[PDB]
């Protein structure tokens, strides 16, 4: 009885994603975990192109958090 | 403008969606909500049109 | 393979009108 | 209309013949009384009379409902488009003989009391699984069974189509028939084929297709599937490869294998236990026979059992004439090259030779038939055996 | 040099239930129209249904 509910939110998200005018000024952000069990309908050019991850840190970044919080 | 006043003192129109027409000038509508029904067409309108 | 399911509910909503030319006094 | 239930002489016998003269007595003589109302007194009675009368007495919107459950004559409970109940009563101008439970109604406003039915319409399952018309080709296509062709005849057809001499006697039908044989052999296309010339209703069913990733859906669709062949028509079930879906018990495991256990269990009973299922015919098609599961094989569920061999030199000389028969033939070319040197081949594999030829031709863009078309094509299904075969030297 | 036709058709439509009876006869008939065409398709069904 729901999954119908929870996937028709998905086309009316796609849907009001596709057509603004392409003028329209609106910036879109989305954030997970889990980049893996998605939808690639998200992943199409015109809705979501930039892929931007944000990985663990290293000797260099580890000395710069260390050096902001202390 | 000055008859206006009473006519939208006045009850409105529903919306529905034809299934699908039968015999003796009646059709089936669910209108938007609730079940199907079984209705009455008027007389300026034909079951063709339909 | 030989897995089984629950289940969820989606209840529907309710809405109601009258002509509303009715007094509620009738006391006194 | 149930006229009159009697055919008990069931013969040339004169009691039939004096009984039915009767029936043509009165009904000769009720027309011809009521031919005499149309001629003295002809009314129009009803034409408008009942129908103004009766859509007076409905009210103009109608609200279409459903059945829930049924109580004595005219009062049942019904549910609404949200789910409020009523328990209301019918009147004596609705069909209540098509008024089964789980059946759209109308209603009324007021006393909200059943007014009319709502036809329903043509289920899906029936449009997914019966094979609809005449599919194929007839008896023009098998090649030279004769006593196959005769057994399953008199098992369905003959039954079907002249019943006289089981009720004669008194004796039922058998009931299963099982096609086995090695694979290529033609188990569809004797299907197929009493599926082209037949009378009554029937059902293909992919065997291989009884396996849910959820569970109880296998029992589930088995009990679906002889309630529609029941309640449709005169019905003829053809299930398909059973073989690798309902062999044994073979080691008792859990985890999959126990739920195929389950669901060979209720097509067992659902086959035969209880108020044999009547004009219900059951035919089942397998390659391997030894590893099936003997509580099927037993009488009582199927009592015909056919061999498919292999002819060798015979019926081949029209496999390959029938599957040359819609094609070109260059003068160039002999049957009798390939027919007379191997003895074993599939009747699969004719047809597999018959369009590999037609391939071989146009690939080159050539004109209509050579021999080494024939040549190569032997050649190339050799190696559609042979590439998965291991089989070394004498084992 | 026929008519390329694609169809993307992926699962806004496979969830259009009362259109969903009717989208590949238009189809079709569009087909037949134009001109010697060629229809493209894609994953789409299996993804919807096997
Ligand atoms: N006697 C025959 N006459 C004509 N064609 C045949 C004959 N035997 C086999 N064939 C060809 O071989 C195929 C046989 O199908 P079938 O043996 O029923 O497959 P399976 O047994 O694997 O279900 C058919 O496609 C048919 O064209």
């Amino acid at each position: 009885g729901a999954d119908r509910e929870v996937q028709r939110i998905l086309l009316e998200l796609l849907n009001q994603m596709d057509g603004f005018d392409q003028n329209v000024n609106v910036k879109v952000i989305m954030a997970t975990n889990r980049a893996d069990t998605l939808d690639p309908a998200l992943l199409r050019p015109g809705r979501l192109d930039r892929k931007i991850e944000f990985p663990l840190p290293d000797r260099r970044q580890k000395r710069l958090i260390f050096s902001t919080i202390t | 403008l000055r008859e206006e006043l009473q006519l939208l003192q006045e009850q409105g129109s529903y919306v529905g969606e034809v299934v699908r027409a039968m015999d003796k000038k009646k059709v089936l509508v669910k209108v938007h909500p609730e079940g199907k029904f079984v209705v009455d067409v008027d007389k300026n309108i034909d079951i063709n049109d339909v | 393979x030989x897995x089984x399911x629950x289940x969820x509910x989606x209840x529907x909503x309710x809405x109601x009108x009258x002509x509303x030319x009715x007094x509620x006094k009738x006391x006194x | 209309a149930s006229k009159l239930p009697l055919v008990t002489p069931h013969t040339q016998c004169r009691l039939k013949l004096l009984k039915l003269e009767r029936i043509k007595d009165y009904l000769l003589m009720e027309e011809e009384f009521i031919r005499n109302q149309e001629q003295m007194k002809p009314l129009e009675e009803k034409q408008e009379e009942e129908r103004s009368k009766v859509d007076d007495l409905r009210g103009t919107p109608m609200s279409v409902g459903t059945l829930e459950e049924i109580i004595d004559d005219n009062h049942a409970i019904v549910s609404t488009s949200v789910g409020s109940e009523h328990y209301v009563s019918i009147l004596s101008f609705v069909d209540k003989d098509l008024l089964e439970p789980g059946c759209s109604v109308l209603l009324n406003h007021k006393v909200h009391a059943v007014i009319g039915v709502l036809m329903d319409d043509t289920d899906p399952l029936v449009t997914v699984m019966k094979v609809e018309k005449a599919p194929q080709e007839t008896y023009a296509d098998i090649g030279g069974l004769d006593n196959q062709i005769q057994e399953i005849k008199e098992s369905v057809e003959l039954p079907l189509t002249h019943p006289e001499y089981y009720e004669e006697m008194g004796i039922k039908p058998p009931k299963g028939v099982i096609l086995y044989g090695p694979p290529g052999t033609g188990k569809t296309l004797l299907a197929k084929a009493v599926a082209n010339q037949t009378s009554a209703t029937f059902l293909r069913v992919v065997g291989s297709e009884l396996i849910q990733k959820y569970l109880g859906d296998g029992p589930k669709l088995v009990r679906e599937l002889f309630r529609v062949a029941e309640e449709h028509a005169p019905s003829i079930v053809f299930i398909d490869e059973i073989d690798a879906i309902g062999t044994k018990r073979y080691d008792s495991n859990s985890g999959g294998e126990r739920e195929i256990q389950r669901t060979m269990l209720e097509l067992l009973n659902q086959l035969d236990g209880f108020d044999s299922r009547g004009d219900v015919k059951v035919i089942m098609a397998t390659n391997r026979i030894e590893t099936l599961d003997p509580a099927l094989i037993r009488p009582g569920r199927i009592d015909r059992k056919i061999e498919f061999p292999l002819p060798d030199e015979k019926t081949k000389k029209r496999i390959f004439q029938i599957h040359t028969s819609r094609m070109t033939l260059a003068d160039d070319v002999t049957l009798d090259d390939l027919i007379m040197a191997k003895d074993d081949l599939s009747g699969a594999d004719i047809k597999a030779i018959c369009t590999e030829a037609g391939l071989m031709a146009l690939r080159e863009r050539r004109m209509k038939v050579t021999n080494e078309d024939f040549k190569k094509s032997k050649e190339n299904v050799l190696y559609k055996k042979q590439e998965g075969t291991p089989e070394g030297l004498y084992l | 040099d026929c008519t390329f036709i694609r169809v993307s058709g992926s699962e806004l439509v496979q969830k259009f239930i009362g259109e969903g009876a009717r989208m590949v006869r238009e189809l079709f008939v569009m087909a037949r129209e134009h001109a010697p065409s060629i229809i493209f398709m894609d994953e789409i069904d299996s993804i919807g249904s096997s």
